[PDB]
């Protein structure tokens, strides 16, 4: 019947910046448009409705502009408030629809990766699960390059990685992978290393740890 | 077929049983006609809405005449009586007729008077219409002729 | 051994080809507009706006000239709204029945649509909710929004509840997201109880030409016994300027000429009497030559009031069989009786609107030769008994044979002239000597009044005939010394002196049948009582109680107004309240008698006075009342009917009735008679079991109709051996609750004066009660002992609303109509208010019996304090009744019981009672 | 006033239906629709479906469409939820809102509840099991290094994890966990140390599981 489509997926924001974030749908619902934001794990709270209107408790710093089939969002300065996953909706039709999310970049900002190598245990080994660890920590933006090295085998899809959100610090990410494999195929190898390319990195750093020293 | 049981406006009737019957008339001032001895039945109207399909050569020929083009100008009388599940209405609605017409198409004479003039070409303009009593072109056209 | 399959197929497959087919049509469509015609030069232009309808409204038109006539090329305009809300309210509503209304909504939309829809509240309606919002800056309902998908229908229903009689308004908003709409709709909320007519005439002759004097009277304020509580009385007045000028004023007054009575109209003779006011009226009109009443333009009332004549003359034509006979219902057995009256009718209007001769001809051939005796004496075609006739059954057979002769002599004597026939004077001539030789052993006055006037439309200079006439003229009832007032009653063995004072259907055509035998006769000196009586026995709408009495009455008054030269009418008039203030005065004169009728808007003794003037005035004062019982009234008929259930399954009614004959009459049944049958509110009837009784050979009922929620049959006769039942399946329209019984009455047609009344309704338990159910009825204390202290009975008994407090015992437990009645006697007073309480009377106590928390123990005593003290009036003595309000105190007191909590509580009853019998407050 | 109460965690497992409810406190119960809505973790949110309470109409988006069941009660105000043949991938947080609608154009999801974080049950109830992650004597360069535990295989979550009992509030860092093939987590906790501070002093990593009810202790040197 009835649906809309939200864009972009994320844009970058400095704390003073100005950014804009739009939502569009199937058919002209006239003004019958509502946004909202969500703060991560809790429930969103009502901000903007009819596609115009301010709510209560709403302070002046949210305008938008709703007409059409077209509906556009406009902050002119962020605030620390203003971090969060974003979210467009129609109130008209009888299946009322969503958007599919904004993310907010925090910080303007080009860091520099950490890297870290953690090699298992000895209390590790004993149940035949080994786990080679490689650590990224506080870098921008949230796209890294994390490359496997076991004496010349790239394992991909026996390792799992993680990502953490921002540390509000200094407003960077933070990464994590977790290689699992066995303890008869971890005894194969020898020289292990994790190599990490950035773009705040021109050279890629590689991380070693040597097996019968 | 397709018969609507509504109620007032736009609101339809959910439940009902419908019972529909058919019959050779020779014309629509008759107020009598020939019913047939087989007719359809029991379809229920869901929604507002039932559909059923007559077959003309099968609920005539076996009841009455049996070919085709003896229906011509003859039409048909059709009567639809509806009762609700729920509530128990009954209600009746009919057709008085729909005409069986062997050819789509009817010929008329146009602009041709019906005397020859001997030593002249003789025009004949012919004219084709439709069972609407419409023009209707590109029709071929056949003319045979005998002369005393 | 069939399911229900076969039982349907089986009366569809017999529908058909058993009738060939019957006239009717599914669809209604209103009166059309747009039929002016104009004179347009080369341009016009005529702006106005659309009906609310949603229709096809094809516009198409004609022109002419020197020319020629052209056909303008139909016009398509279709009013149609793609948003539109339906509203149902139902016809009547009483107060105190909990009612949800439902509506549809309805939306054309392409695609789905939601909505709210807003109940405004008006301030004599409780929502069971009191939805307003006051709290903030903007009031509102509030609402349910629901939704609808693209182009469905969707109901919506709202739960409410009346207080005021007859409050009106109520708005409906539908909000869609686009807007709103705003629907404003009529309540109809209508007293409790049963409607009473009483009737109040009085002439005015200030000069006495007519036998007396009367400038003044008194109508006295009387409220009846049983009425309803929190009911006013409608009282209207109407003055008029000659004894038939309320007939005029009930023609011309009100544009559409109403039925004089409230009689159905089912029968062939209801449709006959259609047209009597306009005939009348036009005869005194062209008779007498008085058409310069009109300020107007004279001639074109005449040609207006003449084709309103023809029209209700052609009225009845439908009941004319082949034959040229007339029938008492629609193609039923033909009737001689209907056929003759029907032939008085056509007889009459003949003379200023030409009839088709032949007709009359062949209808007069037809009930002439068709139906009568070898001796002259008339025998009835039809099973239709026209009235029952005092006597047993040798003397009532005797006694209608003679009725009927008279009757159809009567009207074939008024029609003759059209068709002077050798034949029909015969059978006139033999008639009229079965009438002359056979009436003077007389039996009821009744026969010998109506065989008196048929006598005498024919010859006058009988022996015997005027030996009928001094018999009748010996038969005469008289008020007053000079004569004041005269008229007759049966009289066969009620030769005794009685008058009861009442008018009865009866009554007026005896009376009324020797006033028309005296017109023709001319015997002046003798009339002026009786014209004096019935000018006061007429109603407001200028009828009578029944249409046999009132036909012939009105042609009394009118011939009367015909023959003794009318007076010139000048008149100061003034009507006025005994102790309250004055009230319009009427100042009337030839030119304006036919003023407005006026309600009399004060409860008060009323009192008409005049000046000294010349003329007739005829003053009536009608009064509707309504009362909560039939048990006063006198009942004609054993009467039980009761609601089952059957086995898709629904609900059944069955009424029943049986004739209670006097000792004059006999065990033959009743005459044409009527059963109404009043639905309770929100619940319909089945159109095809009634259809079913009534369409074939069997019938058990003549006719049936449905009028605003009411079932009205009629039959010729009603067995006084044995009941006799209608049954029928009704409906449930809506949800109900605590819904007021209806009544079901049964009547004689000619003679309503005979008739009975009852109460009914489907079924009562107890509903959950949460919601504004009780109204400020009752609220009843605990028993035994609270932590309410003696004091705060202090603070509360000495409550300036508070007027009593008295403690008292039950003595009796009535249940009337919804409404409780409680009689008991009194024990100690405290302090009294306006009213005075004596020691141990039996006082009275109403109660709303829809109060589930306020209850009565029989015999218990009990300490009740009062904030209302009520009066009621009957004239030579005043009664007092006491309202149970919410704020009324109700707390039980025991009897010198030792329980283990007694002793305190006596103590703080007395501890208060002596406190306030201090005087203390 | 506008009060709604949301139900606790669940876990059920691949198909068999789960229960949540939401109470609604301080207004007109019946009077208002009452909506449902489902954030899979990590991206958009799905519109689920409404109830009207007391009219007990109905209506899901077909996607879902008899997946799903909505029940009311006017005794207690409260609105009850069941999902049957869900599958492990439908597990997500789910959340009840109040439809509030305007006089004029004015429309909102008004009151919120507090969110059900709902889980499917793979492999029921496992214990912790906690790996040191040790540094190395020449991978530091000069300036850096770091040390840390980690938790694995460990179910349902969440495992809340310290560094001496909350003796370190700031430059400590912990990563989300990550599902591996067995129905398990790994999940990382490290703190980053000079190299001097490493060689001589008292890390103690505490691990607190209490859905599986376990603590492990890691000594890192
Ligand atoms: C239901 O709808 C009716 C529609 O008639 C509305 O009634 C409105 O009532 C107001 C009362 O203030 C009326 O205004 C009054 O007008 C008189 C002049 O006629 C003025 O003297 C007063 O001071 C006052 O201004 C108004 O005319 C009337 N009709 C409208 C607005 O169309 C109202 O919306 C609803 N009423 C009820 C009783 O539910």
């Amino acid at each position: 019947d009835i649906q809309m489509t939200q864009s972009p997926s994320s844009l970058s924001a400095s704390v003073g910046d100005r950014v804009t974030i739009t939502c569009g749908a199937s058919e002209n619902i006239y003004g019958a448009l509502n946004w909202y934001q969500q703060k991560p794990g809790k429930a969103p709270k009502l901000l903007i409705y009819g596609a115009t209107n301010l709510a209560d408790g709403v302070p002046s710093r949210f305008s938008g502009s709703g007409s059409g089939t077209d509906f556009t969002l406009t902050i002119s300065s962020l605030q620390p408030e203003d971090f969060a996953t974003y979210y467009c909706q129609n109130v008209l039709n009888t299946p009322l629809t969503f958007g599919q999310g904004t993310k907010v970049e925090i910080k303007r900002t080009v860091a520099a990766p950490s890297v870290f190598i953690f090699p298992p245990s000895d209390e590790q080994l004993k149940s035949g699960t080994a786990s080679v660890v490689c650590l990224l920590n506080n870098f921008y933006p949230r796209e890294a390059k994390v490359q496997w090295k076991v004496d010349n085998a790239l394992q991909s899809g026996n390792s799992q990685e993680s990502v953490t959100e921002q540390d509000s610090k200094d407003s960077t990410y933070s990464l994590s992978s977790t290689l699992t494999l066995s303890k008869a195929d971890y005894e194969k190898h020898k020289v292990y290393a994790c190599e990490v390319t950035h773009q705040g990195l021109s050279s890629p750093v590689t991380k070693s740890f040597n097996r019968g020293e | 077929i397709t018969i609507k049981a509504r109620y007032f406006y736009n609101k339809v009737v959910t439940e009902a049983d419908v019972y529909i019957t058919f019959g050779i008339r020779e014309d629509l001032k008759d107020d009598q006609k020939e019913m047939m001895q087989t007719a359809m039945q029991n379809t229920m109207l869901i929604n507002g809405i039932a559909q059923v399909t007559f077959d003309s050569e099968t609920a005539v020929k076996e009841l009455s005449y049996y070919s085709l083009e003896d229906l011509n100008n003859k039409y048909l009388y059709i009567a639809v009586t509806v009762i609700e599940s729920t509530g128990g209405f009954s209600e009746e609605a009919e057709i008085p007729g729909i005409k069986y017409v062997l050819s789509p198409y009817k010929l008329n004479l146009v602009a041709t008077p019906l005397f020859l003039k001997p030593g002249i070409p003789y025009p004949i303009k012919v004219q084709v219409k439709d069972s609407l009593d419409q023009l209707v072109g590109g029709v071929p056209v056949t003319l045979n002729a005998q002369t005393i | 051994n069939i399911s229900h399959k076969d039982m349907q197929l089986g009366r569809l497959h017999m529908k058909t080809l058993l009738p060939v087919s019957k006239p009717e049509i599914r669809s209604y469509f209103p009166e059309s507009w747009l039929w002016e015609v104009h004179l347009v030069p080369r341009r016009k232009q005529l702006q106005f706006a659309l009906p609310d309808s949603l229709t096809t409204w094809e516009i198409q038109g004609v022109g002419i000239s020197n020319t020629g006539i052209c056909v303008a090329d139909t016009v398509k305009a279709k009013v149609f709204k793609d948003v539109f809300l339906e509203m149902n309210i139902p016809y009547s509503v009483v107060r105190g029945e909990q009612i949800q209304l439902k509506g549809t909504v309805y939306n054309y939309r392409t695609s789905g649509m939601q909505f709210c829809v807003k109940m405004s509240a008006v301030e004599g309606i409780c929502t069971s909710e009191s939805p307003v919002i006051d709290h903030q800056g903007t009031k509102s309902s509030k609402c349910v929004r629901q939704k609808v998908e693209g182009s469905s229908s969707h109901l919506v229903t709202f739960t409410v509840l009346p207080l005021e009689i007859g409050l009106h308004n109520i708005n409906f908003s539908l909000e869609t997201w686009f807007g709103k709409e705003i629907l404003v709709k009529t309540l109809r909320v209508v007293p409790e109880g049963v409607k009473r007519e009483s009737y109040s005439g009085v002439t005015l002759d200030p000069r006495g030409i007519y036998g007396t004097i009367s400038r003044r009277k008194e109508f006295p304020y009387r409220i009846p016994l049983d009425l309803v509580p929190k009911t006013e009385i409608k009282r209207i007045l109407s003055v008029k300027g000659l004894l038939v000028g309320e007939i005029l004023s009930a023609v011309l007054s009100q544009e559409g000429i109403n039925i004089l009575t409230h009689l159905p109209k089912g029968s062939a003779e209801a449709e006959l009497m259609s047209v009597v006011p306009v005939f009348y009226v036009f005869h005194y009109l062209e008779t007498g030559n008085h058409w310069n009443i009109f300020h107007s333009d004279p001639l074109i009332e005449k040609q207006k009031l003449k084709k309103k004549l023809k029209e209700g003359m052609l009225s009845i034509m439908s009941y004319r069989n082949a034959d040229y006979s007339y029938s008492v219902w629609k193609g039923g057995s033909a009737s001689t009786w209907l056929t003759a009256f029907a032939l008085r009718v056509l007889g009459q209007v003949n003379k200023y609107v030409e009839q088709n001769q032949n007709s009359i001809c062949n209808s007069l051939l037809w009930l002439v030769e068709n139906y009568q005796l070898d001796n002259g004496s008339f025998k009835e075609n039809s099973q239709y008994q026209p009235i029952k006739l005092q006597g047993t059954l040798p003397v009532e057979a005797r006694e209608n044979s003679l009725y009927l002769t008279a009757f159809t002599v009567i009207g074939i004597r008024k029609a003759f002239d059209i068709c002077p026939l050798v034949k029909i004077d015969t059978a006139l001539i033999k008639a009229d000597n079965f009438l002359l030789e056979n009436t003077l052993p007389a039996q009821s006055t009744f026969t010998l009044a109506i065989s008196a006037y048929a006598l005498s439309l024919g010859d006058k200079t009988h022996p015997q005939f005027r030996s009928i006439v001094s018999a009748l003229k010996r038969e005469a009832l008289v008020k007053g010394n000079p004569p004041i007032y005269r008229f007759w009653k049966d009289n066969l063995q009620h030769k005794d002196s009685s008058v009861p004072n009442t008018g009865t259907a009866r009554m007026v055509e005896t009376t009324a049948y020797a006033l028309l035998t005296s017109l023709n006769l001319k015997d002046i000196n003798y009339v002026n009582p009786v014209i004096k009586w019935l000018s006061e026995e007429q109603r407001y709408g200028g009828g009578f109680y029944s249409t046999q009495d009132t036909i012939n009455a009105i042609e009394g008054l009118t011939e009367y107004s015909l023959l003794v030269k009318q007076l010139r009418l000048s008149m100061d008039i003034d009507v006025s309240y005994k102790h309250k203030g004055a009230l319009h005065n009427y100042k009337m004169t030839d030119k304006n008698f036919l003023g407005r009728p006026v309600e009399v808007l004060l409860n008060d003794d009323l009192i008409v006075s005049t000046g000294f003037g010349s003329g007739l005035a005829t003053v009536h004062v009608t009064t509707v009342v309504h009362k909560t019982s039939t048990s006063e009234e006198v009942c004609s008929f054993y009467l039980k009917i009761d609601t089952q259930d059957i086995e898709s399954d629904y609900k059944r009614i069955v009424a029943c009735a049986s004739y209670k004959p006097s000792r004059e009459e006999s065990s033959s049944g009743s005459s044409h008679a009527v059963m109404d049958i009043s639905l309770p509110t929100g619940i319909s009837a089945n159109e095809e079991d009634l259809k079913a009784l009534v369409e074939g050979v069997d019938q058990l009922f003549t006719d049936y109709q449905i009028k605003d929620g009411h079932v009205i049959l009629q039959l010729n006769s009603i067995p006084s051996s044995d009941f006799l039942c209608v049954r029928f399946r009704i409906f449930e329209l809506f949800e109900v609750g605590f819904l007021s019984p209806a009544t079901f009455t049964v009547y004689e047609y000619h003679r309503p004066d005979k008739q009975c009344t009852m109460f009914y309704s489907t079924s009562n338990i107890k509903i959950a009660a949460c919601k504004c159910v009780e109204a400020d009825c009752g609220q009843m204390q605990e028993e035994l002992d609270l932590t309410i202290s003696a004091e705060t009975r202090k603070q509360t008994a000495c409550k300036p609303e508070i007027a009593y407090a008295y403690k008292v015992s039950i003595t009796s437990i009535t249940v009337e109509n919804v409404f409780v009645k409680y009689k008991a006697t009194l024990l100690d007073i405290y302090k009294t208010g306006e009213a005075v309480a004596e020691k141990d009377s039996e006082i009275t106590f109403i109660k709303k019996v829809t109060c589930t928390n306020a209850e009565l123990v029989k015999g218990r005593q009990y300490l009740i304090m009062g904030k209302e003290a009520l009066q009621i009036k009957y004239n030579f003595s005043f009664r007092y009744i006491y309202p149970l309000d919410s704020l009324t105190w109700i707390e039980y007191w025991p009897r010198d019981t030792t329980c283990s909590s007694c002793q305190a509580f006596l103590a703080n009853l007395d501890e208060f009672a002596e406190d306030i019998f201090l005087n203390g407050c | 006033q506008v009060q709604l109460v949301q139900s606790g965690a669940e876990v059920k497992k691949p198909g068999a239906s789960v229960k949540v409810s939401c109470k609604a406190s301080g207004y007109i119960f019946s009077n208002y629709w009452i909506q449902w809505v489902r954030q899979a973790p990590g991206q958009g949110l799905e519109w689920m479906g409404e109830i009207l309470p007391g009219s007990g109409s109905t209506e899901y988006t077909e996607n879902f469409k008899d997946r799903v069941t909505m029940t009311r009660d006017t005794s207690t105000s409260t609105v009850y939820m069941e999902l049957s043949s869900l599958r492990s991938e439908d597990t997500a947080v789910y959340y009840c809102a109040r439809y509030f609608f305007g006089s004029s154009p004015n429309w909102y999801f008004d009151v919120w509840g507090q969110g059900t974080l709902v889980t499917v049950s793979s492999a029921s109830t496992k214990g912790p099991s906690v790996f040191p992650l040790a540094p190395s004597s020449k991978s530091t360069s000069g300036g850096t290094a770091a040390l840390g535990c980690l938790v694995k295989d460990y179910f349902p979550e969440p495992v809340t994890v310290s560094w001496n009992s909350g003796a370190l509030t700031s430059g400590v860092h912990t990563f989300p966990a990550v599902l591996q093939s067995s129905g398990l987590y790994s999940l990382s906790s490290v703190v980053t140390v000079p190299s001097s501070s490493l060689g001589t002093q008292t890390y103690i990593c505490n691990v607190n599981h209490k859905p599986s009810n376990t603590k492990v202790d890691k000594r890192v040197e």
